[PDB]
């Protein structure tokens, strides 16, 4: 199961 | 850019023996960037039908590829991989050897 | 044995040839279980693995919103790493992840691990406390201090001690037949002659699962490392690998030479020899 994504670079 | 150039090995799934079916393998490894033109070739012609892994990469971020394509090996039939990228001033093309 | 769980992004542009693509891979051990790739004709995350297809239409969706989400944010990455290295809108680029938990044989978490990287290059990376990061160079300097502001961390400590870990046990024990199963190299010497004054001896590991094994040539008991030619580790196609080491010999020395095979299938290392 993959996470989400928090910010960007 | 810094690149990486493939390494390349061609082989079967399982021992050679002719006239048995059996798959025959183009790994492509070692790579950057991503793009890569890989052949399979039968007596110096491109073999229609060849499938290949999905991309993914090695610790140190090189990608890695499997080209594949069932074939029933002969004694006189040569098999080669053909392999293309940005590396590469001309394609380079790696025979099979049964014994490698 | 131990076990991991690891999922690898590519994010390519393409600049003339349409937005950057985005793939996405993910592992057990040596398995592939689902792909993801932004290119298809349909993007959604698909079964690679028979063990992953009982999952309910509720895991399917879930994981392809998160897909979907990541290849717009990667898309947004590489427009902000232009501006970190001030590179032109002209170029070709690539930023990969790769992320997931270990586990020990008792299937606790051994550790965690978060890795991105520019061009090939280390770009940042979560340090083993999953609470710190280690940039590669003032670029990646700012993105810590993006994500320390945002305490990033934190919630990928949460996903990689909590989910990761209660994920990875569920798919050993779904797919247990084939991931926590080792199958043992099968394993031989072969002799190529290559003058009348020396052979090539070549020893196999054939058909063995997990990827991991050691595969060295003695001499007299010593190990023959720098005059040892190794083979990349390479994938049958059946699951499987392949791997072979060889060394050229004095004819009328092969006797001298033994080739030593360690595997988590093997209950013991072996010891082969050339058998003419």
């Amino acid at each position: 199961q993959a996470t989400q994504e928090v910010k960007n670079w | 850019m810094i690149q990486r150039t493939p390494k390349i090995q061609v082989y079967s799934r399982h021992p050679a023996e002719n006239g048995k079916s059996n798959f025959l393998n183009c790994y492509v490894s070692g790579f950057h960037p991503s793009d890569i033109e890989v052949d399979l070739l039968k007596n110096g012609e491109r073999i229609e039908k060849v499938e290949h892994s999905d991309l993914s990469f090695s610790k140190d971020w090189s990608f890695y590829l499997l080209y594949y394509t069932e074939f029933t090996p002969t004694e006189k039939d040569e098999y080669a991989c053909r392999v293309n990228h940005v590396t590469l001033s001309q394609p380079k093309i790696v025979k099979w050897d049964r014994d490698m | 044995g131990s076990h991991s769980m690891r999922y690898f992004y590519t994010a390519m542009s393409r600049p003339g040839r349409g937005e950057p693509r985005f793939i996405a891979v993910g592992y057990v051990d040596d398995t592939q279980f689902v792909r993801f790739d932004s290119d298809a004709a349909s993007p959604r995350t698909e079964p690679r693995a028979p063990w992953i297809e009982q999952e309910g239409p509720e895991y399917w969706d879930r994981n392809t919103q998160i897909f979907k989400t990541n290849t717009q944010t990667y898309r947004e990455n590489l427009r902000i790493a232009l501006r970190y290295y001030n590179q032109s809108e002209a170029g070709s680029h690539i930023i990969q992840r790769m992320y997931g938990c270990d586990l020990g044989p008792d299937g606790r978490l051994l550790r965690g691990h978060d890795q991105s990287a520019y061009d090939g290059k280390d770009y940042i990376a979560l340090n083993e406390d999953l609470s710190s990061w280690t940039a590669a160079d003032t670029a990646a300097q700012i993105t810590q201090r993006k994500w320390e502001a945002a305490r990033v961390a934190e919630q990928l400590r949460a996903y990689l001690e909590g989910l990761c870990v209660e994920w990875l046990r569920r798919y050993l024990e779904n797919g247990k037949e084939t991931l926590q199963r080792a199958d043992p190299p099968k394993t031989h010497v072969t002799h190529h002659p290559v003058s009348d004054h020396e052979a090539t001896l070549r020893c196999w590991a054939l058909g063995f699962y997990p990827a991991e094994i050691t595969l060295t040539w003695q001499r007299d008991g010593e190990d023959q490392t720098q005059d040892t030619e190794l083979v990349e580790t390479r994938p049958a196609g059946d699951r499987t690998f392949q791997k072979w080491a060889a060394v050229v010999v004095p004819s009328g020395e092969e006797q001298r030479y033994t080739c030593h095979v360690q595997h988590e299938g093997l209950p013991k290392p072996l010891t082969l020899r050339w058998e003419p």
